[PDB]
RNA sequence: UGUCGGCUCAUCACAUCCUGGGGCUGAAGCCGGUCCCAAGGGUAUGGCUGUUCGCCAUUUAAAGUGGUACGCGAGCUGGGUUUAGAACGUCGUGAGACAGUUCGGUCCCUAUCUGCCGUGGACGUUUGAGAUUUGAGAGGGGCUGCUCCUAGUACGAGAGGACCGGAGUGGACGAACCUCUGGUGUUCCGGUUGUCACGCCAGUGGCAUUGCCGGGUAGCUAUGUUCGGAAAAGAUAACCGCUGAAAGCAUCUAAGCGGGAAACUUGCCUCAAGAUGAGAUCUCACUGGGAACUUGAUUCCCCUGAAGGGCCGUCGAAGACUACGACGUUGAUAGGCUGGGUGUGUAAGCGUUGUGAGGCGUUGAGCUAACCAGUACUAAUUGCCCGUGAGGCUUGACCA
RNA sequence: CUUGUCGGGUAAGUUCCGACCUGCACGAAUGGCGUAACGAUGGCGGCGCUGUCUCCACCCGAGACUCAGUGAAAUUGAAA
RNA sequence: AGGUGGUCGGGUAGAGAAUACCAAGGCGCUUGAGAGAACUCGGGUGAAGGAACUAGGCAAAAUGGCACCGUAACUUCGGG
RNA sequence: AACCCACUCCCGUUGAAAAGGUAGGGGAUGACUUGUGGAUCGGAGUGAAAGGCUAAUCAAGCUCGGAGAUAGCUGGUUCUC
RNA sequence: AGGGGAGUGAAAUAGAACCUGAAACCGUAUGCGUACAAGCAGUGGGAGCCUACUUGUUAGGUGACUGCGUACCUUUUGUAU
């Protein structure tokens, strides 16, 4: 963690060894980074940095938000995220690029992942269904039971009921980095990313480590 | 779910959704200029505007593809003669839709469709 | 795939024609056996004058499948039929003999026995 | 996707000669046995063809020792060392899965002379 | 399933405090002088200064 | 106040079945027996029977015991019990009866309130607005087998066979994804039966479950792919101690100092300032006059409405309506058009061969949804409404 | 009593089939014992076939959802 | 979306007054428009397995025409 | 097949319907189905027998009278000190 | 259709659904209260605000906050039940 870029999802794909083995892989462009404001100690409590990303149109940024793209000379792009970093330095003004990875170096990858709009209790909470003939009557995929009787006589918070498979943030740890194209601003990495194409990602070293 | 999908049900099967829009596009070659809704409008013009591209190459096999779309000897006869010969330098958007208000009777949103030049 | 109450035929001369599945071993709640993995099958056809006789509980290995066995290329052999080697006590086979084809997953430390006697392993 | 495409290009370098389904090929396949590495060949009739570029694939089908088998090659893979048309079949077809219930003389396919 | 007990007056206006109408947005055609729905055609035949309709 | 069993969904206790930590052993080792601590996670499939139970077959690390109206029919079922029909055995002269059998036999309800799962509108946070955040607190997750090395070592006459410590590979469960392997794909391409029509031939179209079929793009999806459970720290449970008197000895305790488990608090993931205790940071906008007083956190009028938000439109892997996200001519937001890709499989017309069905050439031809790239041809107007005029008082510290 | 005992079938059979006789409490026109054909009749077992199931996935129509019009019902001591 | 006696009843396939597409003739069934959630109703297709479901193969899937060959126990001699 | 009937599933149960509908199902030259007219009825009729049917009513129809039957049983019983 | 004027009438809010015209129930206008607060909705205390005028030991409307406080009938040994 502490330190990242961030990317958009360019789609999956795969790349064969010598060996014969085939990798699968998602391929994510890191546009370069740009550093808007670095947070310390004796001005905010935590220590940060804050980066933008992208390009927007100059009719779409208002004048409260140019005015800070512009304390330091970064020019505006789409959305502003921030990193908590343990102990670095940054000064407003720097590139951050692909080149604080290397092959192997598992991360981390998060992102919005794809929303499924209502979703039933079979398939949001892997529930089974009823019986599908043998007399069932209008019940094939409904929950079933939700309480008991007059004990309790409430139902318990935090039930399993139906509803909006989200369009959350997940993200999914110790992913292998494949391949780092610098020239062209890529990262291959070994597996699934969340999310649909074109989707932001964010991209850190992984925290777990070890194995 | 619906990602990535196109088309309109408009609560019709597919056999009368489309024997519906061969006679809407078949209306709209001949009187240039007919009203109604705007989701069927919408939907109208990635039907109609393919015909209207179609008539631009003069052949028999090509009148012989336009007639099993829209099943009319004059509307055949109209493009091939008329259309793709109007719009023979005109690279799409063949037609124009037009916001005109509600139906009195379900208060159903309107449209406007007409080619883009008639000589009126 | 392979679970209980499944058919598969015999690939070796010890008398049983055709066995079904009645367990999947290696594992709670385990459902199905792919090709390698060991089961429990009961004889219902046999040869008349065969080494083993019909309604007979024992072991087998799986050896052919129509679902098949995928490789690291990302390929995929699928066969006609499923098919089964009976195991003796021991882990080790009761006919002499192998018909058909083998697959490279079964050239293990355990089962090579099956693979020096196949005509071909794929 | 106009740079997935870029990244799929620098693997594909091979010959792969034309083929169609119906056709008699010879693949080659690489086999490591230990140590020391050869070729084995899979002789069958093309019945399925995936045209998706870098993800393209082929199936092809033989009778091996009495029981049908049927593999799905990868085409760009390192494994498919080789491949040879031994006979042009003479199809109307795209996919041939007819040929799963086909046995014996009924699964002959006609001949492409020219 | 029904109620139990009657709901109040105060009860069932709290339900329709969420019932009120909006208004559309309207706007004047320049060149005449006509009050029309924001891109739509004038009740008249007039769109963005051009004659569609001719009555 | 609808009574057995099954199905779906659960929640708690600990008198613990497995995994975890220990004392004793009639504990050599491998396996055991018994007691103490421990509720984090797990905890079979079938044959018979209406069965709960039970007995069997084969598994598993283990197939725990109980409370919840013997949990759960305004969530399903209706095999059993317990209406009306009929029959057997037995009892009664008879009508009839039988915790004795047997075959058949209608299971209603559109959710007001509390509760729960999602998703919004209003106002407040003390001038307003765009954006990024801290974390009081809450929820999710925590399972485990086998093989190899140490090592055929410790132990043991032998047979047999480890503790501690590493590496790999699986079962079940969960999440994300669609590159691969497949499924679907009534919006794509073909084959074909019966009939009707387009004047007729050819060529097509309607209807017949999409007429019946063979394939199949995008999207969705699992049976396909990748990942996860941790390591570590603290304070402890049973237990094991060091120093040590009361009580010249002894003694883990009375003062003092340690080790110690899947339990607890962090560590990993998500939500989170309506945390009315309403937090913090960067930037931006607004610098007019009069009057009436019930003479200041007052009211009334004229002028002036900024930063920004909304309405509206073109939409979206976002979505029940909302909300969220992108764009609106200074523009690739959607459709069309132009190239390509993909799928299907050699179109119509014409020319040859044949008496004809048919074959052959032009020809991998014709067509081609949702995909990729480009291009203003068509549609996103040249508008309206909200939101103001420098942001109260007291105390204290630094200034002037 | 009772899922009596033995044999068959099944990996495993309280049901089924063939026997035994200890008939709680069969028995000869409220007929006894058999029987070809017949039955929307009761019980058991096979082949084929399958979304019945492991375990559900996608697609097509009608509702449900939003908009315009018409417009009920059971229930109700009062409800912050 | 119930019930109601009798008569006529064409073409192409077809044994047919069944069934499919049409003629003569008659009609589109007196609320619509969208959108394309859960869930309910009526359907299509489904990888590997094939009754493991269940009180019970309930439901579904499957068979299905004409000509010819061929066909068991048992039997009341017809049959099956 | 028409016609008569009603064995199974599902839907519907505030129904389109106070007993239906879609899929399958039985008989279909006969102890058959059906139109019109007629006969038998309330301790009575009719019944290939279910205590079944006799106008959505049957272990004794409906209607009007005896009749305001009787109710040792529930319910209710009205202004003030 | 229904209204706004004008006219008749002692009186059209006596206008033909026509004397008077209550209650349930439904609205418009003003004044006060109400968006950190848990329950038979009252009662005892009580600030502030608004109105009137006898200008505050007054009258009327509202009731922030706070102490106590589980409807009525019937039937019962006993009911918030
Ligand atoms: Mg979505
Ligand atoms: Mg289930
Ligand atoms: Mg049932
Ligand atoms: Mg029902
Ligand atoms: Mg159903
Ligand atoms: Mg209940
Ligand atoms: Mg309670
Ligand atoms: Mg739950
Ligand atoms: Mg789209
Ligand atoms: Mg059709
Ligand atoms: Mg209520
Ligand atoms: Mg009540
Ligand atoms: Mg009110
Ligand atoms: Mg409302
Ligand atoms: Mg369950
Ligand atoms: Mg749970
Ligand atoms: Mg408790
Ligand atoms: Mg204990
Ligand atoms: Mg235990
Ligand atoms: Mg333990
Ligand atoms: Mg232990
Ligand atoms: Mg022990
Ligand atoms: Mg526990
Ligand atoms: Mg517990
Ligand atoms: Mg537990
Ligand atoms: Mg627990
Ligand atoms: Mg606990
Ligand atoms: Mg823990
Ligand atoms: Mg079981
Ligand atoms: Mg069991
Ligand atoms: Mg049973
Ligand atoms: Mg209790
Ligand atoms: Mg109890
Ligand atoms: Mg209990
Ligand atoms: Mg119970
Ligand atoms: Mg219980
Ligand atoms: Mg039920
Ligand atoms: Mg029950
Ligand atoms: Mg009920
Ligand atoms: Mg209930
Ligand atoms: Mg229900
Ligand atoms: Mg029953
Ligand atoms: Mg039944
Ligand atoms: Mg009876
Ligand atoms: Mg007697
Ligand atoms: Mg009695
Ligand atoms: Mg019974
Ligand atoms: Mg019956
Ligand atoms: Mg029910
Ligand atoms: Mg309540
Ligand atoms: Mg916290
Ligand atoms: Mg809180
Ligand atoms: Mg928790
Ligand atoms: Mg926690
Ligand atoms: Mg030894
Ligand atoms: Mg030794
Ligand atoms: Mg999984
Ligand atoms: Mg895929
Ligand atoms: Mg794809
Ligand atoms: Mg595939
Ligand atoms: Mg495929
Ligand atoms: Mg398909
Ligand atoms: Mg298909
Ligand atoms: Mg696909
Ligand atoms: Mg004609
Ligand atoms: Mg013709
Ligand atoms: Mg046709
Ligand atoms: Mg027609
Ligand atoms: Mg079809
Ligand atoms: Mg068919
Ligand atoms: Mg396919
Ligand atoms: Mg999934
Ligand atoms: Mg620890
Ligand atoms: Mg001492
Ligand atoms: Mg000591
Ligand atoms: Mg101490
Ligand atoms: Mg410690
Ligand atoms: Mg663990
Ligand atoms: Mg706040
Ligand atoms: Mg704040
Ligand atoms: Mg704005
Ligand atoms: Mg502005
Ligand atoms: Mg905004
Ligand atoms: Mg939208
Ligand atoms: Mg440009
Ligand atoms: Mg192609
Ligand atoms: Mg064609
Ligand atoms: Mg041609
Ligand atoms: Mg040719
Ligand atoms: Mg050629
Ligand atoms: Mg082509
Ligand atoms: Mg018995
Ligand atoms: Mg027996
Ligand atoms: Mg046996
Ligand atoms: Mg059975
Ligand atoms: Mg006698
Ligand atoms: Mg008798
Ligand atoms: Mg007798
Ligand atoms: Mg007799
Ligand atoms: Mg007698
Ligand atoms: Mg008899
Ligand atoms: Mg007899
Ligand atoms: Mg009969
Ligand atoms: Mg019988
Ligand atoms: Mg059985
Ligand atoms: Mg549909
Ligand atoms: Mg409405
Ligand atoms: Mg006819
Ligand atoms: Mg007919
Ligand atoms: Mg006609
Ligand atoms: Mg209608
Ligand atoms: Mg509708
Ligand atoms: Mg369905
Ligand atoms: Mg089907
Ligand atoms: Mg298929
Ligand atoms: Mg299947
Ligand atoms: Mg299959
Ligand atoms: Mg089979
Ligand atoms: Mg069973
Ligand atoms: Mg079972
Ligand atoms: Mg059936
Ligand atoms: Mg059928
Ligand atoms: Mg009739
Ligand atoms: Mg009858
Ligand atoms: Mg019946
Ligand atoms: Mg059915
Ligand atoms: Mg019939
Ligand atoms: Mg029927
Ligand atoms: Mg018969
Ligand atoms: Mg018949
Ligand atoms: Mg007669
Ligand atoms: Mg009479
Ligand atoms: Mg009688
Ligand atoms: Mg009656
Ligand atoms: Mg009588
Ligand atoms: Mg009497
Ligand atoms: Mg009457
Ligand atoms: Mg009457
Ligand atoms: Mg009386
Ligand atoms: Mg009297
Ligand atoms: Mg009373
Ligand atoms: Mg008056
Ligand atoms: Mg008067
Ligand atoms: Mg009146
Ligand atoms: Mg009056
Ligand atoms: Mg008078
Ligand atoms: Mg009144
Ligand atoms: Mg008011
Ligand atoms: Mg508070
Ligand atoms: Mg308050
Ligand atoms: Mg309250
Ligand atoms: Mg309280
Ligand atoms: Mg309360
Ligand atoms: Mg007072
Ligand atoms: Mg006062
Ligand atoms: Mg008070
Ligand atoms: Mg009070
Ligand atoms: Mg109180
Ligand atoms: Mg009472
Ligand atoms: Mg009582
Ligand atoms: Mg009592
Ligand atoms: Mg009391
Ligand atoms: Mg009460």
């Amino acid at each position: 963690m502490t330190i990242g870029v961030v990317g958009r999802k360019c789609g999956m794909t795969r790349i064969f060894t010598e060996e014969g083995v085939s990798i699968p892989v998602t391929v994510i462009e890191v546009e370069p980074n740009r550093v808007t404001q670095f947070k310390t100690e004796e001005t905010d409590g935590y220590r940060a940095v804050q980066v933008t990303a992208g390009e927007r149109r100059a009719s779409r940024v208002t004048k409260a938000q140019a005015g800070h793209f512009a304390k330091a000379n970064v020019a505006a792009g789409r959305g502003v995220w921030e990193f908590r970093l343990g102990e670095e330095q940054y000064a407003a003004g720097d590139q951050i690029t692909v080149d604080l990875f290397q092959a192997g170096q598992m991360v981390d990858v998060t992102g919005e992942s794809k929303g499924k709009g209502f979703a039933g209790t079979i398939k949001r909470w892997n529930f089974r269904g009823q019986d599908n003939t043998h007399g069932n009557s209008v019940s094939h995929r409904v929950p079933g039971s939700i309480g008991q009787c007059q004990t309790p006589g409430r139902v318990f918070k935090g039930k399993k009921m139906s509803g909006h498979l989200g369009a959350e943030r997940v993200t999914v740890q110790s992913l292998e980095i494949v391949r780092v194209d610098a020239e062209r601003n890529l990262l291959l990495v070994k597996g699934a990313v969340p999310g649909a194409t074109g989707g932001d990602v964010i991209v850190r070293p992984a925290a777990k480590a070890r194995g | 779910m619906r990602h990535r999908k196109s088309g309109r049900h408009l609560s019709r099967t597919s056999a009368h959704r489309k024997a519906m829009f061969q006679n809407m596009a078949v209306s709209l070659f001949e009187h240039e200029l007919i009203k109604t809704t705007l989701p069927k409008a919408k939907e109208l013009r990635r039907v109609a505007e393919p015909l209207i591209t179609l008539a631009k190459e003069d052949s028999v096999a090509n009148r012989r593809l336009a007639f099993d779309r829209t099943r009319s000897k004059a509307a055949v006869g109209k493009l091939f003669n008329d259309l793709g010969k109007r719009y023979a330098n005109r690279p799409g958007g063949y037609l124009r839709i037009l916001k005109c208000g509600f139906r009195a009777g379900d208060n159903a949103p309107m449209a406007y469709v007409e080619l883009v030049d008639r000589p009126v | 795939m392979i679970q209980t109450q499944s058919m598969l035929d015999v690939a070796d001369n010890s008398g049983a024609r055709r066995v079904m599945c009645i367990k999947v071993l290696g594992g709670s709640h385990r459902r199905y056996a792919g090709i390698g993995d060991i089961i429990k099958v009961t004889v219902k056809e046999a040869i008349p004058r065969g080494k083993v006789k019909k309604g007979q509980v024992m072991t087998a290995v799986v050896v052919r499948t129509k679902h098949g066995v995928r490789r690291t290329d990302g390929s995929i052999i699928r066969f006609d039929g499923n098919a089964a080697v009976l195991l003796n006590n021991k882990q080790e086979p009761i006919g002499t003999r192998i018909f058909g084809p083998v697959t490279r997953e079964l050239r293990t430390e355990k089962f090579m026995k099956i693979v020096s006697l196949a005509p071909e392993v794929l | 996707n106009k740079i997935i495409q870029q990244i799929e290009a620098e693997q594909m370098n091979k010959e792969i000669p034309a083929f169609a389904p119906g056709d008699t090929v010879i693949v080659q396949v690489k086999v490591k046995e230990g140590d020391r590495q050869r070729l084995q060949a899979f002789e069958g009739v093309v019945i399925a063809k995936r045209n998706r570029g870098l993800n393209s694939a082929f199936t092809v089908r033989k009778i091996s020792n009495g029981v049908g088998v049927e593999r799905t090659f990868q085409t760009y893979s390192p494994i498919v060392d080789s491949l040879s048309v031994k006979r042009r079949g003479d199809v109307r077809k795209a996919k041939l899965y007819y040929l799963r219930a086909l046995s014996g003389k009924a699964a002959r396919i006609k001949e492409k002379l020219v | 399933a029904v109620q139990q007990n009657k709901k109040s007056r105060s009860a069932r206006d709290m339900r329709r405090s969420h019932d009120a109408l909006e208004s559309n947005a309207l706007s004047v055609e320049k060149s005449t002088g006509e009050v029309h729905l924001r891109h739509h055609v004038s009740p008249d035949g007039f769109y963005r200064g051009r004659k569609v309709v001719d009555k």
